[PDB]
């Protein structure tokens, strides 16, 4: 049989066989209810829009994301989701196959447990597992050691991993992500004159974030630059015109990873929770740590993060130490492939939690010897 | 067992009768909720003839309905969606 | 059994069977008392003359109008309008029919109930139904979206609808409309020399709107060829004799639709209040709108007005977004013939309001689930 | 000196004298140009009524509003609407006299800047200052801490604020307001059949939302009432006559502010957004908040939006926390007072924007140390 990496994610869920390079569903994870009342009789229009269908009419829907940061909120909203994933993305029944979910570290126990019976009570898979998002972004890595910076779009996690010991206490968990950073650019383009406060036009400033931001090397010298100079101040096309002209605000937007003083955020950067994780870890593996630092996740695709973040982890490490980072242009799809590599290991196949090791123990199996 | 209807939870059916100046409804239903049919006639994709030709779409589902049918209407209508067309033969019976 | 797509209309009333291409009953809604005594004894002549009965008998009548502005202001006009429909024009009696009313847009709530007061009650319709006009035009024209401009006879209203969803808000209403566009004829001809103070002739200049009036493409390029050039003097005959050559004043009229500072109305012209329920909308689903929209109406049918619509509406939209006009040359029984497409529906067959239905709520039955 | 707390409002422009109970000067901010030509030679009559002056000619006067929703959207009018306040309202040059102007939350930067260009370079106050509209309704409410709502006519903005220190993320900013209720009252007063489409009858129901209108403590409750009872149909008298008599559509104007949903507007009402604002704050100064919730603003005046505000206030709040209201009854010039307050201080007299302060730093100088 073959087994499905499927892979919760936040913003953008991702299905695919064990056995590709890449998922062969990317989707983003909305569930969009109809606002308004259809005049045109005999339309057939459904109760619940899923999905990329979702993203097409999006001028009439109220779109909900299920998964806030990493937690799944709303349930009946998450069964939708897999739902059209298994049935309408990937066009298998679950019966006969397994499923690699991916979970982030330091969830609720009842977020993954509740995610245990929904997967074999609903769907009756015959056999699931739950693995953690930042250890498959070491397997596509290609890496053994290396603390991993899964900068996902609902929540970035800075776990070490040293030759394949996961450090449990040196886990950095961190909520700032790619959500709110969407939310940060819809405050700071009212800033210029733009208003965006429908969840509709959600998908369009974080379109926005797709193309135009970027990590500056520096702040106050690309603030002392974009102030005066105009060459920061670049163009976008909304979906029906007006376009509009982002200069100091573009590279603002993806600061707050390093400045999360700028939305109210107590904690230091994601340059800083790097370093408190390697010095939380002992003072021996911290220097293929240094090494072997990894980015993952859709947040860490902006151009320039992988020179901020060497230049910000340099100035705090000793400086007599090498300063590497593992990004791969495949960071944003790093937690799936790795889930391709985790599910098709033979060795792997003792760790299925089967529905009959399912139905003796209860949903709390998930917490036992298998994980 | 391979029941066809694939993409169609309901293809038309091999033929269906209507008198002339009376109304019919074709019935095809499709197993995705989005999934259309071309609606052909004798191999000429039915369009919408103001009321002569209605796709009423209940959620998957593809209904032609043709009022006031004629010996003109009396014909093969293929559901044609691309991989499975049923041809139908409207029988519109004066 | 068949329903009759029954259609107030304003200055036009149609009706005709559901399964028709066309009404099968076009006739001005006007009732006429004759105001002169009569010296032939024995004529037996009506105390009230309607339908196109009066039209061939208007230089004795008092034509009135039952439906000044989409509103009905006169009950007992109204209902030998209805008479005078079913009776002699359809010559079907409406106990074994339902019967498919329209009505526009933002009327009063107790004229919608009113009128399902005088359906049931008195006519004894098993099942009416009340529908909105612009939605209508909507389905004659094969659209699933699309802003609708329904230039009615008596009212001119710009509903938007996206995907079968019509949009509430965004729906905006204008008094001005065919009738008003007459009386400013009316007005301008005056203006030449010929005088127009009985509402018997009230028909006659608005068959010269039908034939002469064309919407210009430049107002004041035209205005600039039309006081030197004698090109644009076009004559007409009245049924006595005395031809009339209107020069300036045949693309003045219907320019008030674009222009309504002519008559003293306020809003801006029916090529912005359509900008303006575009704007009102989302900013994702306008451009389907601005693709999409549609015209009908009787008042919608000057020569060139699709041009004007689309080059004012091109120069108020952003100009990257394409600018498409639906206007099928049947604008003016668009409103019936989608009609004819939605009582024929056989899911619309749970719409219906029937008797029963009626007869345990009252004539407020219409604001609830059955619309 | 005296320094002079303006207020642009949205709608009611208000100004006075640093060190007054009210302000001396209170009018709607309109600028009317006559529509209409003028027989009568010799009259004299202005190209632009501004003001009060331009209240008493309403039905000759295109009336309009240079600050639309907080922004001012034409500064050719705002800069007449300043003129006549300075010269004719308050009669007193403003070249000897400090001006404390307010500006509401997350408005433009350019809007703050440009209003600091027209209050130098035209008008040449020699120091003048922008402060935020709803801590200067913290100042006159007597409150050191708590979420203040100024709802004012154009904007409503719900700012937190505890022992003195504002939270700037926890700012929500709420488009829906009194102009966008009056709208909507313009919208369902032709639900029952009088029409208001003339910008001059604008201020007619208005008139009619500041008798007649009232938060209404359950909703489904007394639409239950008015549909069967009659107690509720209350009438009032226009300027010419036919007294209107208003049922339900009196208590379903001001519910917009609660029910969004109804003009289509995506948020949530004005309490609920109060309760996302007090949640993003921190967990601990949270008890301060829910006991000092502050209402402001003259569209806060109605009768019984305290009792329902906290009644929903409390339905979404922790039912172990007190919940209280400060509104004392100048809620519509609250955000004057305090800024009488504010001027008035001698501490605040380092905070002006210097004249000397603003030539060498142009007009940027308004988001540096002094503010």
């Amino acid at each position: 049989t073959t087994a499905l990496v499927c892979d919760n994610g936040s913003g953008l869920v991702k299905a695919g066989f064990a056995g590709d390079d890449a998922p062969r569903a990317v989707f983003p994870s909305i569930v969009g209810r109809p606002r308004h009342q259809g005049v045109m009789v005999g339309m057939g229009q459904k109760d619940s829009y899923v999905g990329d269908e979702a993203q097409s009419k999006r001028g009439i829907l109220t779109l909900k994301y299920p998964i806030e940061h990493g937690i799944i909120t709303n349930w009946d909203d998450m069964e939708k989701i897999w739902h059209h994933t298994f049935y309408n993305e990937l066009r298998v029944a679950p019966e006969e196959h397994p499923t690699l979910l991916t979970e982030a570290p330091l969830n609720p126990k009842a977020n993954r447990e509740k995610m245990t019976q929904i997967m074999f009570e609903t769907f009756n898979v015959p056999a699931m597992y739950v693995a953690i998002q930042a250890v498959l972004s070491l397997y596509a890595s290609g890496r053994t050691t290396g603390i991993v910076l899964d900068s996902g779009d609902g929540v970035t996690h800075n776990v070490p991993i040293y030759e394949g010991y996961a450090l449990p206490h040196a886990i950095m968990r961190l909520d700032l992500a790619g959500r709110d950073l969407t939310d940060y650019l819809m405050k700071i383009l009212t800033e210029r004159g733009y208003s965006f406060v429908t969840t509709a036009e959600r998908e369009i400033v974080r379109d926005i974030k797709e193309k135009l931001c970027y990590v500056a090397l520096d702040f106050e010298n690309e603030m002392a630059t974009a102030a005066s100079s105009s060459s920061l101040e670049k163009s976008y096309e909304l979906p029906d015109g007006q376009v509009i002209t982002i200069g100091n605000e573009r590279f603002r937007c993806p600061e707050t990873l390093f400045q999360p003083s700028f939305i109210g955020m107590e904690s230091a950067g994601i340059h800083e929770t790097t370093y408190n994780s390697i010095m939380k870890c002992d003072i021996d593996i911290r220097k293929d740590l240094y090494a072997n630092n990894v980015l993952s996740g859709g947040t860490t695709m902006y151009p320039g993060i992988a020179d901020r973040m060497q230049k910000e982890i340099t100035a705090l490490a000793p400086s007599t130490m090498k300063i590497k980072i593992i990004a791969p242009p495949e960071r944003k799809y790093s937690v799936w492939i790795g889930g391709s590599i985790l599910a098709s290991l033979s060795t792997f196949q003792q760790m299925w939690i089967s529905k009959q090791e399912y139905d003796e123990a209860g949903p709390s199996i998930v917490h036992r010897k298998c994980f | 067992d391979e029941k066809k209807s694939t993409a169609f939870q309901k293809k038309l059916e091999p033929a269906y009768q209507v008198s002339k100046g009376h109304k019919i409804r074709l019935t095809v239903e499709l197993a995705d909720h989005d999934a259309e049919v071309k609606w052909l006639k004798n191999g000429q994709e039915i369009q919408m003839s103001g009321s002569k030709y209605i796709f009423e779409s209940i959620g998957a589902k593809r209904t032609l309905t043709i009022s006031q049918c004629s010996l003109a209407d009396d014909a093969a209508y293929q559901c044609v969606v691309g991989g499975e067309k049923c041809s139908t033969e409207l029988f519109v019976k004066e």
